[PDB]
């Protein structure tokens, strides 16, 4: 069975080389053109270049001529993708494709799994939780309690209530990219005004890239 | 730089007009198998002009490159593509085993193995009719007396050099003295009069004196020759005036 | 050349939709050098429609393709829930593959609603410090077009304000969030700020 | 050590694809021509074609040009033999051969283990064991007890006595192909007439392709 | 269509007579590295008399 | 400009050593003759030279 296996996720910093791999099996790795396709988060597909397993016949994209080099090892039937002097704009998803038994020589009918590269050279700030106090001066309507997550570089941030309790009412809003490069989101919960602090009404914010366990009530 | 060319029997011709002939972009490619010009030198195309230049594209089984030449015979030479004895152009052929070949078998090319009569030079016969070889009238179906004349190729990368698909490009240009548009980036100077100087309008080099006579040349005529076939009058490509080429003292 | 694709498409299940692809090049080989790819969020793309006069194996007849001049069309007969993905067209005529911008497939929209005016005062833990941030929550509105304008006692103030319009969940409605960063001494120098939505009217 | 290992026995029905394999090890699998030889039951050897590990230089037999295709995988050093639209006359013994260090390029000095390929329109069906009662009306001589195995499509059927006991006297006779495509064998044991049912005299018939454990005494 | 040829010093000469001159079947054989004729043209091959 | 000679590249980019041997065949005193052998110098007779 023909299948393409790639390397795991690699997290590095700009100014350091990177060489991912993508091995193909189940077919003769001498006649099928191997290439790479770049996909930025939220953008379309971007082609960089292709290689031939038999002999070195490399045709790179006009916008990726000297920005990236592609190579392969015919002895082990594995293709590589080497980088040099990475930049902050190189964070994107990369795939390895090959031609099929029918179509053109750059049809790229088959694909792999995907190797996510991210450098994003910045300052990883620790998230500071600020409990958003409800409208204690005007209890007209329904009470709303929450916490303010701010000053954090990594976008993925999970926020729960009472170790995962209180499923109904909690609505998590996506963060916004500020000018300083740090994101900020807010999560509240719609609760009756007569139920101020039922059990604890405590926030639970977790941050994996920094390993900060901050728990604060309101 | 095309992914797939046309068939042998359905070779496509590309008309080129109003161009700046700069063939330096072709020499930087892979070393071609056969780069032979039958009427000119390959290093002299950038210093000349062309009236009507046509480019043909077709892929053959590689070893048949010797058939694309004046005075040659064979299957492709007599049924698909023939060059006249007075052909004046260049033939460009390179290996394409990596592009137009499949490991499982590329069946996107035909060569018209059978045909009733020999094909004339510079013609295209794409008739998919069943070649009736016997006496019984063939009803358009395969039979013992009529088979399919269009046979497919067996292009596979496993075959050695010679059976691989080779893309052949035939540049058929006309170097006859006539009003042309393709001359290249050759620069222009000033038009002097009544003095023995050189002249190079459309590749015609020499030494003469311009007189600006009252000859009435037709729109399709630019060059004029005397009894000895020596060009003594030319039409300026830029200005619509007539200038004669008279010998100096 | 570069290909052009619509930003997004919409179609109810059962009907048919058409995706445009204008900008495909050509050569002496032919004019059918157009291919389509489908990539679901979270996986690699897959070749669905190439050489529009034909189609690969294992692909249902629901996906059809065509091309008229320099514009390509992708016709899908039946629309289902598992069809919501990004469809890209590729031009491989001049020995060079070029991918278009992309279009996301989905279903018909939802009738209009009313946005929220949820505004929280500056939290004490950030107010007593050398910082201040006004948080206004806007959600439960279908039209993803809203500009938040801050005012300080009937005076427009737009110093340090950012607002986006993301999607909350599969409820077919969008959300919004705005943050007004300023000094804590500026908060105590005036009254409580107000959050204006300007979605359709004054609210 | 050089050796050729093949796949197990494959039994299918006419009109079904089949792709057997034969892996070679102990030598450089890049220069030795690999071929296949057909041997019908009761007939001689029949050569179909050969292949080369480097490039697929397939030279098929003039009677097996388009009737069968041969391929190989140089990455794993394994040759294949793919079939399409099998017929009733395709059931035969197939071997894989290779050239030796001396001789011609089609000498085929080495051979494989052999793959039993059988095809028939009949489907699998569990065997029905019938206890062959001895000659109770005439005890002159030596008693002979056994069981009748019938109505079973797969040929390999193992028959034992008392979970493998009673080695002496038991003689298993090969089955015969009936007109309906089902085989039938018979296994008896030579025992003294005065020892009718020593311990149990119970039959033990096993059938792996159908997973039928039938134990019946007599 | 031969498995093994002879040596260089013992090159075998095969006399051909009483047959049909059909050289078109040779073009579909294995590709030749150098097909150069010194007396005639290669495409007149299957046309002449020998 | 420098070359990118690498063994991975196929035909067309590999390094090829080229040696150009320029000779001078005009009548002049030569000292780079081929080895061969010197014979006897006969005179007053029709012989090869």
């Amino acid at each position: 069975q023909m299948q393409l296996v790639q390397s795991g996720a690699e997290v590095k910093k700009p100014g350091e080389s990177l060489k991912i791999s993508c091995k193909g099996s189940g077919y003769t790795f001498s006649y099928y053109w191997i290439g790479w396709v770049r996909q930025m988060p939220g953008k379309g597909l971007e082609w960089m270049g292709i290689i031939y397993p038999g002999d070195s016949d490399t045709r790179y994209s006009p916008s990726f001529q000297g920005q990236v080099t592609i190579s392969a090892d015919k002895s082990i039937s594995t293709a590589y993708l080497h980088w040099s002097s990475l930049k902050a704009s190189d964070t994107a998803m990369y795939y390895c494709a090959r031609q099929g038994d029918l179509g053109d020589w750059i049809l790229l009918g088959y694909w792999g799994q995907g190797t996510l590269v991210t450098v994003s050279s910045a300052s990883t700030k620790g998230p500071s939780v600020f409990p958003l106090a409800p409208s204690s001066k005007s209890t007209s309507g329904t009470a709303a309690l929450g916490c303010l997550v701010k000053d954090y570089f990594p976008e993925p941030v999970t926020v729960s209530w009472n170790s995962g309790a209180l499923t109904s009412g909690v609505h998590t809003f996506p963060a916004v990219l500020q000018s300083s490069g740090l994101y900020s989101l807010s999560s509240v919960v719609t609760v009756p005004s007569s139920s101020l602090g039922t059990q604890t009404y405590i926030c639970n914010v977790n941050h994996k890239p920094s390993n900060t366990k901050v728990d604060k009530k309101v | 730089n095309a992914t797939t060319f046309a068939s042998v029997y359905a070779w496509n011709r590309k008309r080129i007009s109003n161009c700046v002939a700069d063939y330096s972009v072709i020499y930087n490619f892979a070393p071609f198998f056969a780069f032979k010009c039958y009427g000119v030198s390959p290093t002299k195309l950038n210093d000349l002009c062309f009236t009507n230049v046509y480019a043909d594209s077709f892929v053959i089984r590689g070893n048949e490159v010797s058939q694309i030449a004046p005075g040659q015979t064979g299957n492709i030479a007599d049924y698909n593509y023939k060059l006249p004895d007075d052909f004046t152009g260049c033939v460009i052929a390179w290996n394409s085993n990596k592009l137009d070949s499949k490991p499982s078998g590329n069946y996107n090319y035909l060569y018209r193995l059978l045909r009733k009569s020999k094909l004339k030079p510079f013609e295209r016969d794409i008739s998919t009719e069943i070649y009736q070889a016997g006496n019984k009238p063939c009803n358009g179906v395969a039979g013992p007396n009529c088979y399919s004349p269009l046979q497919s190729y067996g292009f596979r990368p496993t075959y050695g050099v010679g059976h691989q698909p080779y893309r052949v490009v035939v540049l058929s240009f006309e170097l006859l003295h006539a009003p042309a548009t393709v001359c290249g980036p050759k620069k222009s100077t000033n038009l002097v009069k009544n003095k023995c100087v050189n002249f190079n309008f459309n590749g015609l080099t020499g030494t003469g004196v311009l007189t600006e006579s009252n000859k009435k040349f037709l729109p399709f005529q630019q060059f004029g020759r005397d009894i000895a076939d020596t060009t003594d009058a030319v039409r300026d490509p830029q200005t619509l005036e007539i200038l004669d080429i008279t010998p100096c003292s | 050349s570069a290909l052009t694709q619509p930003p997004s498409a919409s179609g109810s299940p059962g009907q048919s939709v058409t995706i445009s692809c204008t900008g495909a090049s050509s050569d002496v080989g032919g004019y059918n050098y157009v291919s389509w790819y489908q990539q679901h969020p979270g996986k690699a793309p897959k070749l669905m429609i190439y050489e529009v006069n034909k189609r690969p194996s294992g692909v249902p007849d629901r996906f059809s393709g065509s091309k008229s001049g320099n514009t390509a069309s992708l016709t899908i007969s039946g629309l289902q829930a598992d069809d919501e993905a990004d469809y890209y067209c590729c031009s491989y005529a001049l020995s060079r593959v070029v991918f278009g911008g992309g279009t996301m497939l989905t279903v018909l929209g939802q009738p209009k609603a009313a946005p929220s005016v949820t505004l929280f005062p500056p939290s004490s833990e950030e107010l007593q410090a050398n910082k201040a941030t006004l948080v206004c929550l806007i959600s439960d509105f279908y039209p993803g077009a809203v500009t938040v304008a801050w005012k300080a006692d009937s005076s427009p103030v737009k110093a340090g304000v950012e607002t986006t319009t993301p999607s909350k969940q599969s409820n077919n409605k969008y959300a919004a969030s705005s943050y007004l960063s300023l000094t804590p001494e500026q908060w105590k120098s005036h009254r409580s700020y107000s959050c204006q939505v300007t979605h359709e009217g004054s609210t």
